[PDB]
């Protein structure tokens, strides 16, 4: 889903891994509103060809 | 295996790669002590075959072979020596201001005589000074030479980015803006196919010599009719003019450039990323 | 491979998607080197020039200035093609489809010829994308060089009439048996004319000064005719050599130029190159790993580099 | 050690040649091979996976491709073992009318 | 690379074993590319094509037909050769044995016939199983195209007799083409069929063109441009040859294909295309006879 999702993303590069002063540091992240405007989500799109949604009014 | 190294030990009587750039389109000098004999042969007898017997003999005067044979010819050494020959003057002659201040026209003046003497007795300068590569390393001594300047496919212009993190290495100059002939002004997207053509004029301009690179997205079968068109030096009759081999593919037309900064201000074209298909020569018409 | 793709641009006739599946191993002439390209320059409507379609000699000249490409894998979204002119660096020996009536050999050079056969038109039609497709016919190269000389000389007979209407058709071919009849429908003149001129102009330069001494030994040829087998079989019946039999011209300047050796050089320069300047260059060679000595019609033969 | 029927009479004496005769072993190839596609190379190693069971499900359908192929080539030797015996018998078989 | 194995057959002698020790690094031709091969596909006895021994034509048909293989390491019971024709360009460095010219740092050497050099040199015979391995000669592209046109020119003066073509200097050395004492009398009978091929393709076409072009231009862009680049060349050849020689359309155009069919044969026969490249590393750039050289795959 989410935690199961990137757990193979870290592993994919992991098996591809075999294949005078400080203050050199800045930090960063961005979430929270990163789900609000999105205003829905389906995760896990597999090998897919066509997505249909039909409307009945 | 998309990485190779080649090495030939010669003199710095020729190119002096310490005086060259990191990127130079080096020729060898295959059959170096040759051509007293083929001066006599392969020509009709109205050519007075005792000319090249002395002509190359004055070249190595300016440069005894010893155990370090005469070879590793620069790209500069043909452009400036033909600068007075072909149809570009005071701009191709800026290559002579590049050589004589860094390399020497003493070796040019003996060889510009050869460029009127080799082509005289039908000893045409194709299939002599065969292609070697792009001057990777210059592990040469003071007055002697030991160069690794790899042949052998695309790896010469891949192994340029990997060695130095800052900017780019070699990046394959054209060494004259008059050179890299801007053929196909009928412009479109694709990949570039580079070739090495010696265009001649036999007894009209008194055995003309020319060295420049073409620019085309054209096959070898679409290049020979492209060698019959676009020329004005047809006015000959002997024959077998305009030889060419494959300098290989530049698999990008986007990375060509326009500069005048090198090493004397000489115009120069950056060409990044090249499949160096070594190719083969052809000279019949 | 230096991968090059051609996408499926707009819509699909649902059986015709399967028609693109059975074209695996065929050849696309795409006049570029692209990372992506439309399917519009692919078909024969792009082979058609301004207003007029090429003849089977013009299609040779149309297949001159374009680039062949091998169908590698067929997706419903794209078709991955490998650029024959550059990307033949395949130790995996990217595979081709033989669409030809001749069972070939092992070890043949293979050059491409337009469809000119009487029954192997290779015409597949797309109506959703209105395009016509002529696949080239891969053939062995001596059999390929036996064809192009016929079709130009058939168009040489398109310049002059003169003779009675019963002409030798140039339309019966011979491979070990196997009577082949091809199509003679239209002969465009400029495709004949430019092909005829290089047949003239190269045969000009292929004669030299020392060549003339060989012409003296034409009566020497028939002296070997009635005294061996090899020569008499070499001497053709439909030849001018048996017809012309029914001298140094001194002009000797210097005589240290090797005049006889210099004759065979420039003759080979232009008369030695007559198959490849008229037709397409061979770069495909028959190479099967299993020890199979021939490759059937319709098979998938492994393909190696320039001969 | 062939027998002797050592004779009476002045015909000369029998002599046991208990000779060592040798033979020569041959060498045979018996080669077999099997394909493997352009996919299932990242698969069956661990490169092209995901958290989808579909990634695991097509990882199954490479395993059920090899699991039929490994028995096919390991079968082909035991099939090939008998086929050599039919050659090496018939190579030393004279025709029995003679 | 994809190393291919050639099987050693049964009982050979130690000089037959030592004959296999004097060939580590030669050139070998083979019909098919099966991963296990036998010696029966290798020998000169495997070059029979019409029931007789092949000539230098009959070899150069096969020498352009079948496939080169270079033996890296010799073995008992096997022959390991990493073949040239498989692999991507400029990979899989292999090692050759030079013969009398140099093989400089470049040159792109070409396999060709033995009897253009000493015929019973490099015709190494196995004594026990009684077969013959005639190894081809690896000559570089300028001189390989040079010597092929000289002996057939020497075959002309040996054909119907009444300078000396055989000196042929290299860059430094003087290359003695003539191995006189027993070879040259075998030369003009082993290039015997081949000289007829270089002749008959000349006598046909020149006597065809002089009844083609006068039959053309009046039977117009190709008309005036016929002698445009041939002014005082073809009309001068019409002045020189048509006078001191002799002079029909429906057999003529039938002969048009047939000569040019023979022409397309000879281009595949002649000119000796490069197959492998010398472009070494850290060498003296100049190879000598009997010494190895790092040789890379594609021209």
């Amino acid at each position: 889903e989410v935690a199961s999702h990137r757990r193979l993303f870290d592993f994919f590069a992991a098996v591809r891994s075999d294949e005078c002063n400080t203050l050199s540091l800045v930090r960063f992240l961005e979430l929270g509103l990163s789900v609000a405007c999105v205003c829905t989500k389906f995760p896990e799109l597999a090998y897919m060809n066509e997505g249909r949604v039909q409307f009945e009014v | 295996p998309r990485y190779h190294l080649t090495r030939q030990v010669t003199l710095t009587d020729l190119c002096q790669p310490n005086a060259e750039r990191a990127g130079a389109l080096l020729l060898a000098l295959r059959h170096p002590t040759d051509l007293p004999h083929l001066a006599r042969h392969r020509a009709p007898p109205g050519r007075q075959t005792e000319r090249l017997a002395e002509a190359w003999g004055q070249l190595l005067e300016a440069s005894e072979s010893g155990c370090a044979r005469a070879g590793l010819v620069s790209f500069n050494f043909l452009v400036a020596a033909c600068a007075a020959a072909y149809d570009a003057r005071d701009a191709a002659e800026a290559v002579r201001a590049h050589i004589t201040t860094n390399y020497a026209g003493a070796r040019l003046d003996r060889f510009s005589e050869c460029l009127r003497a080799m082509v005289h007795t039908h000893v045409f300068p194709h299939e002599v000074m065969r292609f070697f590569g792009g001057l990777v390393s210059w592990v040469t001594q003071d007055e002697l030479a030991s160069v690794t300047a790899v042949c052998s496919g695309p790896q010469e212009a891949t192994h340029t980015g990997h060695p130095g993190r800052p900017c780019s290495a070699v990046t394959i100059p054209a060494c004259a803006f008059v050179d890299l002939d801007a053929e196909l002004c009928l412009g479109g997207p694709g990949a570039a196919f580079l070739y090495l053509v010696f265009t001649y004029r036999q007894c009209r301009d008194q055995e003309l010599c020319c060295v420049y690179v073409v620019k085309s997205q054209l096959p070898p079968r679409g290049l020979e009719a492209a060698l019959e068109r676009l020329f004005g030096r047809l006015r000959i009759t002997t024959c077998t003019y305009a030889a060419f081999a494959e300098l290989g593919v530049m698999p990008d037309d986007s990375p060509r450039c326009l500069h005048r900064t090198e090493r004397v201000g000489v115009p120069v074209v950056i060409l990044e990323g090249v499949v160096w298909r070594p190719g083969g020569w052809r000279a019949c018409a | 491979c230096f991968e090059a793709d051609i996408a499926i641009p707009s819509g699909i006739s649902r059986p015709d998607a399967a028609a693109l599946q059975r074209c695996e191993g065929r050849v696309v002439f795409l006049p570029t080197i692209r990372r992506q390209l439309a399917l519009a320059d692919v078909a024969h409507e792009s082979f058609v020039s301004g207003g007029v379609s090429p003849d089977t000699l013009g299609l040779l000249l149309a297949y001159r200035r374009r680039f062949p490409a091998v169908i590698t894998r067929v997706l419903p979204t794209r078709i991955v093609a490998c650029p024959v002119d550059l990307g033949l660096t395949h130790a995996g020996t990217v595979n081709l489809r033989n669409t030809s009536p001749v069972d070939l050999c092992n070890g043949d050079p293979v050059s491409l010829v337009p469809p000119v056969f009487e029954g192997q038109a290779t015409d597949v039609r797309l109506e959703s994308l209105d395009l016509t497709l002529r696949f080239p016919v891969p053939l062995p190269t001596p059999l390929a060089r036996e064809i192009v000389a016929r079709l130009v000389a058939r168009g040489i007979r398109d310049l002059n009439p003169r003779t009675p209407g019963e002409l030798p058709d140039l339309n019966v071919l011979y491979y070990n048996g196997a009577r082949l009849s091809l199509v003679a429908d239209v002969q465009q003149l400029a495709s004949v004319n430019t092909e005829l001129r290089s047949l003239v102009l190269n045969m000009v330069y292929s004669i030299t000064e020392g060549t003339t001494l060989i012409l003296t030994l034409i009566p020497r040829l028939l002296a070997l005719s009635a005294q061996d087998g090899y020569v008499n079989a070499l001497l053709q019946m439909q030849s001018v050599t048996r017809e012309a039999a029914q001298a140094p011209m001194l002009m000797q300047d210097g005589e240290r130029r090797l005049p006889l050796y210099e004759a065979l050089v420039a003759w080979l320069a232009h008369a030695g190159q007559l198959g490849d300047i008229l037709a397409l260059a061979p770069a495909v060679r028959v190479c099967t790993f299993d020890g199979a000595a021939v490759v059937q019609s319709g098979d998938m033969a492994p393909v190696i580099r320039y001969p | 050690h062939q027998p002797l029927i050592a004779r009476d009479g002045p015909h000369p004496v029998e002599q046991p040649v208990h000779n060592y005769m040798t033979k020569v072993i041959d060498r045979r190839a018996l080669n077999a091979a099997f394909s493997l596609a352009t996919e299932a190379i990242a698969l069956l190693t661990g490169e092209a996976l995901d958290g989808t069971g579909i990634s695991l499900h097509r990882q199954l359908r490479a395993i059920q491709q090899l699991a039929r192929n490994v028995q096919a080539v390991l079968g082909a030797f035991e099939r090939g073992t008998a086929d050599q015996m039919l050659h090496v018998l018939l190579e030393k078989a004279p025709p029995l009318a003679l």
